[PDB]
RNA sequence: AGGACCGAACCGACUAAUGUUGAAAAAUUAGCGGAUGACUUGUGGCUGGGGGUGAAAGGCCAAUCAAACCGGGAGAUAGCU
RNA sequence: GCUCGCCGGAAGACCAAGGGUUCCUGUCCAACGUUAAUCGGGGCAGGGUGAGUCGACCCCUAAGGCGAGGCCGAAAGGCGUAGUCGAUGGGAAACAGGUUAAUAUUCCUGUACUUGGUGUUACUGCGAAGGGGGGACGGAGAAGGCUAUGUUGGCCGGGCGACGGUUGUCCCGGUUUAAGCGUGUAGGCUGGUUUUCCAGGCAAAUCCGGAAAAUCAAGGCUGAGGCGUGAUGACGAGGCACUACGGUGCUGAAGCAACAAAUGCCCUGCUUCCAGGAAAAGCCUCUAAGCAUCAGGUAACAUCAAAUCGUACCCCAAACCGACACAGGUGGUCAGGUAGAGAAUACCAAGGCGCUUGAGAGAACUCGGGUGAAGGAACUAGGCAAAAUGGUGCCGUAACUUCGGGAGAAGGCACGCUGAUAUGUAGGUGAGGUCCCUCGCGGAUGGAGCUGAAAUCAGUCGAAGAUACCAGCUGGCUGCAACUGUUUAUUAAAAACACAGCACUGUGCAAACACGAAAGUGGACGUAUACGGUGUGACGCCUGCCCGGUGCCGGAAGGUUAAUU
């Protein structure tokens, strides 16, 4: 459902929108809602620590079940919903014992579908199982890193993880980045891909669209004075230097990962 | 039961003026100078017991003292409390 | 035009008031200095 | 429907004249731009000086800014007047 | 006092902030007021601010602040849990009339309403730091139903006109009424009820959520306005009598309808879109520990209480911010008439002002404007400035184009008044009357009365009918930037910055990175369709060769190489 706006105005000419008629047009499930006020990139010292954040639409936080630890009880998908906090869509599910929860909506999951989590659940999209119980070569999403901690990998719209091999108490996984990573075989994964894969086909069309999402403008370092960026200065457009961050670190190709604690779980880097 | 001493403290002076006199003739109200911390109940009880009169309601306001000048020197008069207390058409204090 | 001083009692009290001075040792040093000088008015509170 | 169009409030500040010991330490008059938006505005809050903030002009941070203001080192030093 | 002029979406009225006696009265004119001053926001003295219902206080929380223990840090301190504060937001209740020199929803008169404590009666399962419900929420858009309000008619009171006419199809004025209570209407939402069960709501729940039955077919909640009452009252033009000439007192007619109509109400509604739209308490409901012929709750009545603080006055300003009685700045509400699309604009109403030096004269020159023979950009760096265009309806409109635009392209025609169409039309509103029923704020019909565009034909006046105020100059070639935005507060608004888009690069989550000696925090309650950095800058067609130098990435055979030994 990718549709382009007619050029009735200069700010509409290039707009491409993704609209899902399958989504709920009403209000979200109130008992699973929380407030999340905005930070503007400021930390508890009040200083800007991440640039280019501010403004944007008010959002309510939807408590989403990333653990899926309620094993044994089946559930039905009531509807699909828009989530402002993330790219992917979320689904409201009703457990047969009378409990309602939000889950990430995987690709192909519509109203009426049944889901189940546990060691003894069927291998079908939406169901969560320990990767010890999932056939090798399965497309999964919402992958746990530590058992019982909740899904942390492949959560954005359209993403998944490939279960490449299983030897010992460990499974080899291929991540969206191309990295090959070993994780413990007791970590749960949900079958299938994350839905809303057309999310990347959108074209914002105008500056105001980026402002609505809370992104503030980026000023090129080469356009400022030398006192406040390494790239600054010159009479006319001049560069004559190797590109760096505002803090002087070379910013085209220099590697920054330094974590010896988790080096043992990486099979190959994304390259 | 507000004590005898407090009742004897809370009344200071009648308020003499044209508006007070008119309140007396028209609405059967006496206007009093009372203590700054004196409450409506204390004023009512003191008026009833020392004036030997029956009271139905007490209205209170605080007067802000005036800033005047005594020979190039700044000087301010004190705040005070004034009470509009109504008598019930039978006592005529 | 819009000048620099836009009065507000609440903001003045919170920024320069007695409680605000007493809340940090530097503010208490301000009070100590102003008492040692002999100021008739220590703060903006009054 | 629209960072859509004309146009008041409102926000601004392109031209000209006046004023330049001003009515005003930045305005007035006639025109001028935006005017449902990246809009505007009230109240309160947070970020502190080699620091902040900056759709970036070295702009702004109380008529002060290529390093605020106040006090102190302090009677800095001055082959200069 | 009588004339004149000005504002009237304010130059009127009222809140908030800010100020603090500037408010009212008597007295005085030294100093202050850009002059005089008998006057004043000046001096001096007195007076003036009345609340259960307005606000604060109070209960509840947002951002944020503080923070027992705690974690961290040479010290000073930093951060933060349980908590506790913090409105700009949520939470009970009052209206109309009258009165002062100065207060009034506070005082008086009349009519109301809220909350709680005590006593009793009757009935009875009550009980929270806990569960559930609710409070509770966006932008835009569209009707429909109303009201504030206005106009006209009717009614009542008065008038008969300084100069031709004016007993009428004439002139002037008035024609007002609340909260509350009763009614539950236009409309909005939702299918109800009694059963039986259950991996859920941290345990319990009879409450909420889920599963199934049978029955019923209309129940429930919400809601402007209207009407009745409130009100045989109050108010009321005017009239009679004084007046200390400021004003005081008594009396008191009509007090109806039709039509028009909001940006206000129903509406926290409905339709729709994506950027997906606070919290907590009050409130309702459910049980646990536990009390249980007591407590405790429900309903009816009686009684008591609702403290304290603010309340004057200015508030687009001479009282606030600007050193000034300073052409500046200052958030919200109110919103009449004619014309008009209009909160533009012109003249007016209510109301408020003539801006704290005047009097003459009628030179140059300066400032702000009007008009101009013939010419018409010859001016000048440059058409700077000025002049000009300017409305509605209809007709018509090119290259180019991303097919939306270009476009109001260009250019043209009509425009006042009167009569007829039509004693006022198309349309709108709509009383009676009749008919019907689950009876009412009900439906069908009926159309009196009221209101009422635009068009046509014919005449008619002027030089001129969008006559004033108001209100696009237009076209042709070209550089730059795609565009809307932003910027050097106070000589630069631009071709500069940003931008949607593109690319390189880093980053596997205790992410990279940033702020922090640290604890922590942001990134992000995000997870590579993500986040940071860098350069370029919509879109179209595209983006060639060089890795010698410098940087970055990968490799470790050999050489050199620190502390150490
Ligand atoms: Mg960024
Ligand atoms: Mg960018
Ligand atoms: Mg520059
Ligand atoms: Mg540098
Ligand atoms: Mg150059
Ligand atoms: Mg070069
Ligand atoms: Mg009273
Ligand atoms: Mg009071
Ligand atoms: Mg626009
Ligand atoms: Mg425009
Ligand atoms: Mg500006
Ligand atoms: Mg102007
Ligand atoms: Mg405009
Ligand atoms: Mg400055
Ligand atoms: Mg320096
Ligand atoms: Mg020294
Ligand atoms: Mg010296
Ligand atoms: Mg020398
Ligand atoms: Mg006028
Ligand atoms: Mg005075
Ligand atoms: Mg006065
Ligand atoms: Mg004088
Ligand atoms: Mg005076
Ligand atoms: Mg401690
Ligand atoms: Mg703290
Ligand atoms: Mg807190
Ligand atoms: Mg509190
Ligand atoms: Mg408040
Ligand atoms: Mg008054
Ligand atoms: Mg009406
Ligand atoms: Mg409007
Ligand atoms: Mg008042
Ligand atoms: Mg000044
Ligand atoms: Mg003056
Ligand atoms: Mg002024
Ligand atoms: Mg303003
Ligand atoms: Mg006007
Ligand atoms: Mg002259
Ligand atoms: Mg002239
Ligand atoms: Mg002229
Ligand atoms: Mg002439
Ligand atoms: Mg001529
Ligand atoms: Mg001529
Ligand atoms: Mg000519
Ligand atoms: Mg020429
Ligand atoms: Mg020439
Ligand atoms: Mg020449
Ligand atoms: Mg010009
Ligand atoms: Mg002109
Ligand atoms: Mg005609
Ligand atoms: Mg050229
Ligand atoms: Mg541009
Ligand atoms: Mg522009
Ligand atoms: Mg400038
Ligand atoms: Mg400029
Ligand atoms: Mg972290
Ligand atoms: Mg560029
Ligand atoms: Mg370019």
């Amino acid at each position: 459902a990718v549709v382009k706006c007619k050029p009735t105005s200069p700010g509409r000419r290039h707009v491409v929108k993704v609209v899902n008629p399958e989504l709920h047009k009403g209000k979200p499930f109130a008992p699973l809602l929380e407030k999340n006020s905005k930070s503007g990139g400021r930390n508890n010292n009040g200083r800007i620590t991440t640039r280019h954040i501010g403004g944007g639409h008010k959002q309510a936080y939807r408590i989403v079940d990333f653990k899926r630890n309620k094993d044994g009880i089946p559930a039905v998908v009531e509807r699909l919903e828009y989530d402002p906090n993330r790219s992917a869509n979320i689904a409201l599910v009703l457990y047969k014992d009378g409990e309602r929860r939000y889950i990430l909506a995987p690709k192909g999951l519509k109203a009426g579908d049944q889901i189940q989590s546990g060691v003894d659940a069927a291998i079908k999209p939406g169901n969560t199982l320990p990767m010890r119980n999932i056939p090798v070569g399965s497309t999964v999403h919402n992958v746990e890193m530590k058992p019982g901690k909740g899904g942390q990998l492949a959560r954005s719209a359209g993403t998944y993880v490939q279960i490449v091999a299983r030897d010992g108490a460990y499974v080899t996984l291929r991540l969206r980045s191309g990295e090959m990573r070993k994780v413990e075989a007791d970590c749960r994964a949900t079958l299938g891909e994350v839905g809303n894969a057309e999310h990347m086909l959108r074209v914002l069309g105008k500056a105001g669209a980026a402002r609505w999402r809370g992104v503030r403008p980026t000023v090129r370092g080469t356009a400022m004075n030398p006192v406040d960026h390494p790239h600054g200065g010159g009479e006319g457009r001049n560069f004559g230097k190797h590109p760096v961050t505002p803090w002087g670190v070379q910013t085209k190709g220099k590697k920054t990962r330094s974590n010896k604690r988790t080096d043992k779980f990486i099979v190959r880097r994304r390259s | 039961m507000i004590r005898e001493e407090r009742l004897l403290k809370v009344l200071r002076a009648p308020h003499v003026s044209e508006k007070a006199s008119t309140a007396m003739e028209k609405s059967n109200t006496i206007v009093l100078k009372v203590a700054k911390d004196a409450t409506k109940a204390e004023i009512k009880a003191a008026v009833q017991k020392l004036f030997e009169v029956e009271v139905e309601v007490v209205n209170t306001l605080v007067v802000k003292g005036k800033v005047k000048r005594h020979g190039q020197r700044i000087g301010r008069r004190s705040d005070w409390k004034k009470a509009y207390v109504t008598l019930k058409e039978g006592q005529n204090l | 035009m819009k000048r620099t001083f836009q009065p507000s009692v609440l903001k003045r009290n919170r920024s320069h008031g007695f409680r605000a001075r007493m809340a940090t040792k530097n503010g208490r040093q301000v009070l100590a200095r102003r008492r040692a000088k002999g100021r008739a008015r220590l703060t903006v509170s009054k």
